[PDB]
């Protein structure tokens, strides 16, 4: 159970004349390559005065803490963001950075936000850097967050998480060499080797269709393809 | 007893000489040329800055032609257009047709502001070379003298009487022509005001911006505007003041032969260390450190203890000695590319003084002198 | 002094199709590396019917000379920005980047905002220009403007905006010879020539741990790192 | 000053050398071995008892 509520609070930035404000955030987790960010808010959604709820939030308004369901406490990264569950003092949201999460009071024609910003470090650590997650093809490495609560924190995962990709390559196997015929809409990270003794050791970014060939020991060879993670043919002759 | 000793022209090293006067020992002589300033008379041509292009309401003269007037405006450019607009709605309104005429004029002036991010044309007529010399005489005490380098005004100071023969080789940050932004200057040449290049540096010319009656070229071609709207559209070249701000691939500033910090003073070149500066210092007798009074130097060894290689006073060595007559001796080395930090050796009847020197070599060798004898030192680090 | 009067003027954009707005701005002054912005006005801020305020504007819109506060007529970037000085016909505030400034009321159905585009400008101070104001490093001077008026435009000055550094030229001393290894954070001019007989004309744009090799002759050398002025070191082992 | 010397492992003669450096009569070096840990990391593989 989580042992802090809301408050107003001194905004890192936020509009001159306004700085003043309610609702801010601590600290934000983004090292992922996870579309999810695991925030730990100050303006606390998975927190009513009952505590954890999936569709509620309490803050401190400029008024007291107190809860509604969500509505006028709102995540955003600079456009909206929509949350994923909430966990007591952590929220979760897709913000995907994790960089800026900016939580802010969107009524009214003027446009009240708080931002803060945010301490992560997010880096490759996979076989290729990548973009966030979408719905469409295969996953690569990432470091997601827990997507339920456990009432306090969310806590830190390495798993893999989706990426974009086009048609795999068209193999083609004949007397110890491998045409692979691309057609990537989209740049992929080549990396090759045989994978029966001969190193091949090459890495080549490509987009448009385009061929390269291989050889191979007859013997297999792995090449991947960007937006998977090793992917491995073999054969007597290959 | 006026002394010429001729310093190198090293910036902030002091320069270890010895003033030889008939059958008297060497007084300590340190020069430091602390500052040499290359200071060149200039006459400016011409202020450039980040312009702003101003658009006026063109004159559409209704049932005629329209004819353009020159107006003092600094690239000041018009074209008649006629047969714009048709008859009422849009465009102009007007009872006639295409006896509509239009004069679509347009102009640059300075920025709302240029006092920062602005370069001044000069011509540059001949100079006057100053140079600070620091020159300490008998024992230490760094005096120093501004002293011109010219012949027109020799130092009359105090603090010995100096002469500054011309330095050996004395920077010229100029030519006939220079720019100085003073974040990079440049020698740079330009045509007299009133006559500017076009899209190229002089792109904005004046002798005080402060927005119109300043003279341009920048190339202005205004386009002709379709119908439905009046206003003056126009196409111009790239500006030549923020091409030419970029144009340091090493400016005057970075060629300057021994360094220097070519500045904006108006266009000088200061803290050179260019060549070497003869230095005619006048040492009294009465400051003498010489054998034949109290000094009396023999028996002289160098021995260096430890050193660190070619550093700036990173060498440690001890000369020691015998005198007959214990006194103070000047340490020295007439090297330039050594130098001994001290410039007096207490020399004493059996002493060992240990004295910090820098030489320019892995294996420090410096002449190293007291009084009017001299050793050798070398190596031993 | 002040004493260009308010008037009204076209803003590309209020409203949805509204564009009758005073308080436009038809001007920019982004001479500052700062995130502050010198703005001219169609209306004339630190003016109201009592003459000159440091805290009223006056516009006209049917009027001359009338005036409100500068928090009833609110700067704003997508949140509130207050102004720190007026100079009349200019305005000079604080708006969070200083390069997005819209001035508008937004009091009523009939929305008039004007925004222009404002821009920070880096120019050369030292050797080089240099980047916005950063956690990094320490203030140096930049181009930038008066940031009060007197008692109509404001005028340029060099003011201090905080340099983006990251380790200088770290000097590696051998025989008479300086391998100087820098390593910028972000673009820094490396500028040099020896103070030695030679010299070492060199421009070049350098970014992250590299080295710039220098010949030296025993009597120093200069490197500068835009924006700083010179430094220089003289006959160490250089 | 750096003066790298490498000492018998006797208790017997306790190895004793001179430092010079130029411009310096020497420094005393006796060098004994008071004690010696071999120590190796260890990877337990089993257990018998």
């Amino acid at each position: 159970y989580k042992l802090a509520r809301p408050y107003i609070a001194d905004c890192p930035n936020c509009g001159h004349s306004r700085c003043d404000s309610p609702i801010a955030i601590e600290e934000v987790r983004g090292d992922a390559h996870a579309g999810v960010i695991r925030i730990q808010t100050s303006a606390m959604f998975g927190l009513k005065t009952d505590g954890v709820d999936l569709a509620y939030m309490s803050f401190m308004n400029g008024k007291t803490q107190k809860s509604i369901k969500i509505d006028n406490l709102h995540v955003r990264t600079s456009a909206p963001c929509s949350l994923v569950s909430h966990h007591g003092y952590y929220i979760l949201a897709q913000c995907p950075p994790g960089d800026t999460v900016t939580v802010g009071f969107h009524d009214g024609p003027n446009r009240h936000t708080c931002t803060v910003a945010h301490k992560v470090e997010f880096r490759p650590v996979g076989r290729e850097k990548y973009r966030h997650p979408p719905e469409h093809g295969v996953e690569l490495p990432c470091n997601r967050y827990t997507h339920k609560r456990a009432d306090v924190p969310f806590v830190p995962v390495k798993a893999k998480c989706i990426a974009t990709l086009a048609p795999e390559p068209l193999v083609e196997h004949k007397h110890r060499t491998l045409i692979l015929h691309l057609h990537p809409d989209h740049p992929t990270l080549l990396t090759t080797r045989s994978l029966g003794s001969d190193a091949n050791p090459t890495r080549q970014w490509i987009e448009r269709p385009t061929t390269v060939n291989f050889t191979v020991t007859g013997e297999g060879l792995e090449y991947t393809w960007g937006n998977h993670p090793p992917k491995r043919v073999w054969a007597q002759e290959s | 007893y006026e002394h010429t000793a001729v310093m190198p022209n090293k910036v902030g090293i002091p320069y270890k000489a010895l003033v030889e006067r008939p059958g008297y020992a060497p007084v300590h002589l340190q020069i430091q040329l602390v500052n040499t300033r290359i200071i060149p008379s200039t006459n400016l041509e011409y202020i450039t800055c980040k312009y702003k292009t101003k658009v006026p309401s063109p004159v559409v003269k209704c049932c005629g032609a329209t004819q353009c007037t020159s107006k003092p405006h600094p690239d000041y450019q018009c074209q008649v257009f006629t047969g714009v607009y048709p008859f009422m709605w849009g465009g102009a309104y007007c009872f006639c047709d295409t006896e509509n005429t239009q004069m679509s004029e347009a102009y640059v002036e300075r920025s709302e502001e240029c006092s920062i991010d602005h370069a001044k044309a000069y011509k540059v007529h001949t100079g006057t070379v100053q140079a600070m010399v620091n020159i300490t005489y008998g024992s230490v005490s760094w005096r120093s003298a501004d002293v011109y380098v010219n012949g027109e005004t020799p130092a009359k100071i105090g603090d010995a009487k100096l002469i500054i023969g011309p330095l050996s080789s004395a920077w010229s940050p100029f030519d006939n022509k220079v720019v100085v932004y003073g974040h990079e200057v440049y020698n740079y040449d330009f045509p007299e005001y009133g006559t500017g290049k076009a899209g190229s540096f002089g792109d904005l010319q004046s002798r005080t911006s402060t927005s119109n009656d300043l003279y341009a070229n920048t190339n202005l071609k205004l386009q002709r505007p379709q119908a439905g709207i009046v206003h003056t559209p126009f196409t111009q070249a790239p500006s030549g003041f923020e091409r030419w701000k970029r144009d340091k691939g090493a400016p005057l500033n970075d060629v300057a032969p021994f360094g220097c910090s070519i500045a904006l003073e108006p266009l000088r070149a200061e803290n050179c260390a260019v060549g070497s500066i003869p230095i005619s210092i006048d040492i009294p007798d009465a400051a003498f450190t010489r054998i034949s009074e109290t000094p009396t130097v023999s028996d002289l060894e160098c021995k260096i203890t430890e050193c660190t290689y070619a550093s700036d006073f990173g060498g440690i060595a001890t000369v020691a000695y015998k005198s007959s007559k214990a006194g103070n001796c000047p340490i020295h080395s007439p090297s330039g590319v050594a130098v001994i930090k001290e410039n007096d050796v207490t020399l004493a009847e059996s002493g060992s003084f240990t004295f910090h020197f820098s030489t320019a070599n892995i294996h420090p060798a410096f002449k190293l002198q007291v009084c009017t004898s001299a050793v050798t030192c070398k190596g031993d680090c």
